[PDB]
RNA sequence: CCCAUGUCCAGGUUGAAGGUGCGGUAAAACGCACUGGAGGACCGAACCCACGUACGUUGAAAAGUGCGGGGAUGAGGUGUG
RNA sequence: AGUCGGGACCUAAGCCGAGGCCGAUAGGCGUAGGCGAUGGACAACAGGUUGAUAUUCCUGUACCAGUUGUUUUUGUUUGA
RNA sequence: CUCGUUAAGGAACUCGGCAAAAUGACCCCGUAACUUCGGGAGAAGGGGUGCUGACUUCGGUCAGCCGCAGUGAAUAGGCCCAAGCGACUGUUUAUCAAAAACACAGGUCUCUGCAAAAUCGUAAGAUGAAGUAUAGGGGCUGACGCCUGCCCGGUGCUGGAA
RNA sequence: GGGAGACUUGAGUGCAGAAGAGGAGAGUGGAAUUCCAUGUGUAGCGGUGAAAUGCGUAGAUAUAUGGAGGAACACCAGUGGCGAAGGCGGCUCUCUGGUCUGUAACUGACGCUGAGGCUCGAAAGCGUGGGGAGCAAACAGGAUUAGAUACCCUGGUAGUCCACGCCGUAAACGAUGAGUGCUAAGUGUUGGAGGGUUUCCGCCCUUCAGUGCUGCAGCAAACGCAUUAAGCACUCCGCCUGGGGA
RNA sequence: GCCUAAGGUGGGAUAGAUGAUUGGGGUGAAGUCGUAACAAGGUAGCCGUAUCGGAAGGUGCGGCUGGAUCACCUCCU
RNA sequence: GGAGGUAUGACAA
């Protein structure tokens, strides 16, 4: 939904009007994981749309990897608000 | 579900019971409790007139309210309880008028669901219409055969069956059996199929539990003497020896039909099946 | 054999499910601890039974005794009606 | 023996069973209603005493159900 | 007859180690094949046990003392390898047989639409069941695992109806 | 290579658009087959190279009206589309993945590959429970044959279907690992984008991503590949070292 | 008295030799049975799987062309 | 013209 993104985004943007940025990227994808992960629960034969989540879930570990290397202190900071290990 | 014991002993190997997920209480309704004695297969004479019956648990009746004949008012589910004396479930469900009743309990019953009876009850699980008020290829389940008798047909875990037609003041109806036939149209119905499904895959496991659920040993007539059955006697294990195996009063026991042949309700009965 | 209603089973042992904690993972499965206390479970008195043997065999006894033996929360023992 | 156990209390299994049902005879079955403890309910204990009884007798101190009477309050038919 | 001891040997006895002997408690170490992963298992095989001091974290440890011997008496599993049968706990010929026999959970076949079938009864009336085909009766087989071949001519059953 | 910065081209996000049998769940439509019921109706039907078994006077086949139920989705349909692969084709709805094209707002190398692991994985097969029309291992019978445990014919169980759970293999193939850049053209077709026309439709030019065909350079043992390389290069992975035994 | 070689006892671990018998495999100028494959090999073959059969093998389902001949469609020349 | 779809036969010579 671009509505739950867009408020999204503008909870964890770095700075007024950015999009694309490791804290919002991570946040948009963990939401897509969780609502993905009650489809997965529900439809456990959709082996397709599994596929897709273990990428956004590839897709999400790099970026937090990035981030941990890039900024220590952000990295610690986005766990915490998204509930993170 | 249904959960497996670990094989932690002989008795308790392979066997299975259920967990009672669906169970939402122990305390069955007092108003409605009634005291049972276990006849143990003995009738008035005091013959044991069915084998292999007796001991076992105590055990209390409920009384169940098969009529479904009130239809002033809605009945809220509040319980899902164990019923001893079969192998569905019940439902305990106040009406708004304030009268407590049992009922079975369908598959997908729900705490807090508001069930309705009569004609214009819509059809939803555990709603209860006359026959003529129930649209073809519905499931139902609690069937009476009788207006105003009470379900009879269609009680057991997980049984149910479905409307195929309509004809004159008769329901064609497919019985869990596979048997079709007509029932008459003022009969009534549950709508849903009787829950606890799982009932049928429960491995006793052990001759104890039969024991405690009323069941005594049942002994082979081919061990018995000649005097005790047609297949007693004889040296060593032996065949059956005879034209047909029998019953221990001469009873053909394999594809013998019993049904009374000149049956009143062989003109309702459309195709039959076992 | 069964029905209704009572009642009995010293004392030890073992440690099922489940639960909690910590690991582990995206979430899991899973792993380790702790907790928990299942069982026609184990050892063993009372109790019930009756496998071996000796003796007894006009017996202490018209079926027993001595020494051992099996079960002992169960398909259990047993009382009253 | 008011107090313990039983009866004048209750019911289970089972049994009897007005009418009733069924049946060569005899009778069989059974409704209402009853009977039926091994269960429910239910007010007293300590000590002493005889050769032999004791929560039974005696001493002490109680409790339960009820009667009569005195007194005290309150209600008498919009009535406790 | 009941019981104790017995040189050397140690099953040579005997149908057969029958009987007896031996093992026996607690603590510690340690423990195989196989397995349904639970077991097997108290496997097996070993070690310690008394008394007096000292110190103990209180369970020990260190030191010393005594005897042939320290759960000093009584009460307490003998064990292992392998085969057949039965899966197992159970049950059985009161009073010569306790077992491989019966039961058993599981499997399968079949009957039964409810005044069910089945059974007791001349009947009424009962049980089945205040249950309803995931239920009830009957036959066989007998945990579990892998499997369960060919024959419908004959006899039964089921269906058919010229 | 390390450390402190900067950058936007790779990578991803935002924004605006495009297509699709991508997946999952619940429903639902018509043709046809078989069976069932009822009319008509009479002696065949069915089948082969030729026959027979078989079904049919207990009235078959055919034929007409219905009923039941199961499985697959004619026409559209197309080196067409989609998916990582296996694969996905009636229609509707619900849930849901990916891809592509613009744009240049955003981050500022966040990327590629990837042992071991994990997941998915045709068909057959296995377990539990269902379902069962057609088809059909096994199997029965009739043929063919020297024989025929086959090919052919008539029947036919498992299975094929569903749910859940195992299995984990295929000539699972483009018999061609993934990523990136570079190196003539010509011509179809799918989905886009921009422009020049064109009243619109449409025609032309440019461009991206697929998808085919033809064909230089180059490569090759040859066959052939050739911007969808088997050419020219770099990175990482898997794999090979005579045949049999195996 | 401690320490400890050798020795003894015990249950395991591991290496080899040997063993009634048995399993597949291989070699052996002219043995028996058929003829599965190579041509369309006379039913195209092959791969996986399942089942059946003296034997090669047959059949079932799915898959590949590493498929002969012939008739269409779309593409290229 | 091309391309993707629809019964037996030793051995050596
Ligand atoms: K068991
Ligand atoms: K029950
Ligand atoms: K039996
Ligand atoms: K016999
Ligand atoms: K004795
Ligand atoms: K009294
Ligand atoms: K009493
Ligand atoms: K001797
Ligand atoms: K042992
Ligand atoms: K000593
Ligand atoms: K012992
Ligand atoms: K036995
Ligand atoms: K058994
Ligand atoms: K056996
Ligand atoms: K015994
Ligand atoms: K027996
Ligand atoms: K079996
Ligand atoms: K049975
Ligand atoms: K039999
Ligand atoms: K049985
Ligand atoms: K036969
Ligand atoms: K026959
Ligand atoms: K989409
Ligand atoms: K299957
Ligand atoms: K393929
Ligand atoms: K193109
Ligand atoms: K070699
Ligand atoms: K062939
Ligand atoms: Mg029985
Ligand atoms: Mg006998
Ligand atoms: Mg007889
Ligand atoms: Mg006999
Ligand atoms: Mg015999
Ligand atoms: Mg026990
Ligand atoms: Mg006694
Ligand atoms: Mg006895
Ligand atoms: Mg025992
Ligand atoms: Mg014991
Ligand atoms: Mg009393
Ligand atoms: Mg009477
Ligand atoms: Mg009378
Ligand atoms: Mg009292
Ligand atoms: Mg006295
Ligand atoms: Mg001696
Ligand atoms: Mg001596
Ligand atoms: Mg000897
Ligand atoms: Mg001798
Ligand atoms: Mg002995
Ligand atoms: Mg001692
Ligand atoms: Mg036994
Ligand atoms: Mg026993
Ligand atoms: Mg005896
Ligand atoms: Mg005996
Ligand atoms: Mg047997
Ligand atoms: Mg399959
Ligand atoms: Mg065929
Ligand atoms: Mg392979
Ligand atoms: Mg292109
Ligand atoms: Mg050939
Ligand atoms: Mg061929
Ligand atoms: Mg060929
Ligand atoms: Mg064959």
């Amino acid at each position: 939904s671009q509505e739950r993104k867009n408020e999204i985004i503008k909870e964890y943007a770095r700075h007024e009007g950015d999009t694309g940025s490791p804290e919002v990227q991570i946040a948009v994808l963990t939401e897509d994981i969780n609502q993905l992960n009650e489809h997965a629960r529900t439809h456990k034969k959709d082996h397709h749309s599994y596929r897709g989540l273990m990428k956004k879930i590839g897709h999400r570990r790099n970026l937090l990897a990035y981030l941990r290397k890039t900024d220590i202190q952000r990295y610690r900071e986005l766990i915490q608000r998204l509930g993170l290990r | 579900a249904i959960k497996k014991y670990k094989p932690t002993t002989n008795g308790r190997r392979n066997m299975t019971s259920s967990d009672f997920a669906e169970i939402t209480t122990s305390t069955p309704e007092k108003s409605l409790l009634q005291p049972l004695k276990n006849n143990a297969g003995r009738n008035n004479n005091g013959r044991i007139t069915v084998r292999h019956q007796g001991g076992g648990h105590k055990r209390q009746y409920r009384v169940i309210d098969f009529k479904r004949n009130k239809d002033n008012v809605a009945a809220v589910v509040k319980t899902i309880e164990y019923d001893p004396n079969r192998s569905a479930n019940i439902a305990l469900v106040h009406y708004e008028d304030g009268v407590k009743a049992y009922i079975l309990a369908p598959k997908g019953l729900e705490v807090g669901m508001r069930l309705v009876s009569g004609p214009e009850a819509d059809i939803k699980v555990g709603n209860a219409l006359p026959l003529e008020n129930i649209p073809v290829g519905t499931v139902i389940h609690n069937i009476e055969m009788k207006p105003g008798k009470g379900g009879q047909l269609i009680r057991s875990a997980g049984t149910s069956a479905q409307v195929l037609g309509k004809e004159g003041k008769y329901v064609l109806i497919r019985l869990n059996s596979g048997e079709v036939r007509m029932i008459l149209a003022t009969c009534r119905a549950t709508i849903g199929s009787v829950g606890n499904e799982q009932h049928e895959l429960i491995n006793i496991g052990k001759a104890g539990r039969s024991r405690w659920m009323r069941k005594r040993p049942t002994v082979r007539g081919s061990v018995m003497n000649p005097n005790d059955h047609p297949h007693g006697g004889g040296e060593g294990k032996t065949p059956i020896g005879r034209k047909a195996p029998v019953s221990p009063w001469g009873q053909p026991a394999i594809g013998y039909k019993t049904r009374n042949k000149k049956a009143k309700s062989d003109k309702l009965i459309v195709r039959r099946r076992t």
